[PDB]
RNA sequence: GGGAACAAAGCGAAGCACCC
C-alpha cells in the first residue's frame, strides 16, 4: 500500500495473508468470508508468465495478523489448505480477467477480536455503493513504494487505505490495457491532490465498503493489477465481487 | 449465512469507530 | 411473464445467444 498508513488493532479483522512453505515469504492477501473460505486473486496462486503454479501443499494462510513478520501469539491463527479452485475462465494470457480464487480450509478457524469474515454484496447493495465518487477501503502488507527485497518499502504492521471509485471511462482512457466488465479502478484523480494506491504484494486483499444502511462491512473488490503504483493518472484495478458471486456461490454451495 | 458478517468485534460490536470510517460515510454525501 | 445466462459476446457518474 503506499501512501496509506499504520491500521489499527483489529480494523480489518477479515484480512488474510497467503504464505509460502518454502522460502517462507508472504505471497499475497486475502479476505476471510466464513470460517473455512478465503478468497483471494488467482494471479497469486497460478500465474504461468512468472513461472507461478502452486498446489495446496505449498502454502498457508495466517488470520488475525497485524505485524507482517512477527508470529504473533493467542492472536494469529495458522490454517492449511485444503483445496483451491481458480475461476475457469481465469484469463492469465491477457488482462487478468476474472482474477478470483477461492480457498477452503482443512478445519474452520475460529472467530476472535481479531478473526473475523467480511459480507459479500447482494445486488441492492452493489447497485447502491458501488459507485463513482464513493470511498472504499484497501489494507495489506505489499510494498510502500513502486520502486519486495527491499525492506525500507516493507512495512511493519498491516496498512490501510481509503480510495474514491472512479468513473468507469476514466479508468478505460488510463490505460491501453483492455478493462472488462468484471474490473473497476479506484484511485484519485491528480486534480484531487490526495494520493494512494495498492501495490505488488497487496493482490488477493480485499477493497470494502462500509454500508450505511446497515453498517456492515461488504467487499466490493480483490486488488488485482495496476501499472506502477500511485502514478498521477493512473488508478488501481479489482477484480468485481459482485459480478462474479455467482462463480463464488457455485464452488461453495457444492464443495461443502 | 453469513450471519453476524462485516461486525468488527473491536468497532461496530463495541459502538466504537475507527479513525477514517467517516471519510467513507461523506463520500456518500452526493454521489454517484 | 418465468428460468437460465459458471456476468458469455456486447452495449456510462454501468444498468439493458438457450429453454418454458
Ligand atoms: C499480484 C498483485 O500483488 C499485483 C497487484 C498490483 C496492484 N498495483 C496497483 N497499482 N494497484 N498484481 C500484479 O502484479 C499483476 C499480476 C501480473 C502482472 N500484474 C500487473 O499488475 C502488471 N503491472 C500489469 C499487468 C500485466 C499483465 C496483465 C495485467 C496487468
Ligand atoms: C499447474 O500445476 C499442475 C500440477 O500440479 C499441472 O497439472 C497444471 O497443468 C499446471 N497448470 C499450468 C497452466 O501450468
Ligand atoms: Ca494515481
Ligand atoms: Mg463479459
Amino acid at each position: 500500500i503506499v501512501e496509506g498508513s499504520d491500521a489499527e488493532i483489529g480494523m480489518s479483522p477479515w484480512q488474510v495473508m497467503l504464505f509460502r512453505k518454502s522460502p517462507q515469504e508472504l505471497l499475497c492477501g486475502a479476505s476471510l468470508i466464513s470460517d473455512r473460505w478465503v478468497l483471494t486473486a488467482a494471479h497469486c496462486l497460478l500465474y504461468p508468465p512468472w513461472d507461478k503454479n502452486f498446489t495446496e501443499n505449498d502454502l498457508l494462510v495466517r488470520i488475525g495478523k497485524h505485524s507482517r513478520t512477527r508470529y504473533e501469539r493467542n492472536i494469529e491463527k495458522i490454517s492449511m489448505l485444503e483445496k483451491i479452485y481458480i475461476h475457469p475462465r481465469y484469463n492469465w494470457r491477457e488482462n487478468l480477467d476474472r482474477d478470483i480464487a477461492l480457498m477452503k480450509l482443512k478445519k474452520p478457524v475460529a472467530f476472535s477480536d481479531y478473526i473475523h469474515p467480511v459480507c459479500l454484496p447482494d445486488r441492492e447493495t452493489a447497485a447502491s455503493l458501488l459507485q463513482a465518487g464513493y470511498k472504499g477501503r484497501v489494507t495489506g502488507w505489499g510494498n510502500l513504494k513502486e520502486t519486495a527485497n527491499v525492506g525500507k518499502g516493507q512495512p511493519s504492521v498491516l496498512q490501510v487505505v481509503n480510495l474514491p471509485i472512479v468513473e468507469r471511462p476514466v479508468c478505460k482512457d488510463s490505460t491501453r490495457i483492455r478493462i472488462t466488465d468484471n474490473m473497476f479502478c479506484a484511485g484519485y484523480k491528480p486534480d484531487e491532490g490526495k494520493r494512494g494506491d495498492a501495490c505488488e504484494g497487496d493482490s488477493g486483499g480485499p477493497f470494502v465498503m462500509k454500508s450505511p444502511f446497515n453498517n456492515r462491512w461488504y467487499q466490493m473488490g480483490i486488488v488485482s493489477w495496476g501499472e506502477g503504483c500511485d502514478r498521477d493518472g493512473k488508478y488501481g484495478f479489482y477484480t468485481h465481487v459482485f459480478r462474479l458471486k455467482k462463480w463464488i456461490q457455485k464452488v461453495i454451495d457444492q464443495f461443502g | 449465512g453469513e450471519a453476524d458478517c462485516g461486525l468488527r468485534p473491536l468497532f461496530e460490536k463495541k459502538s466504537l469507530e475507527d479513525k477514517t470510517e467517516r471519510e467513507l460515510l461523506e463520500s456518500y454525501i452526493d454521489g454517484r
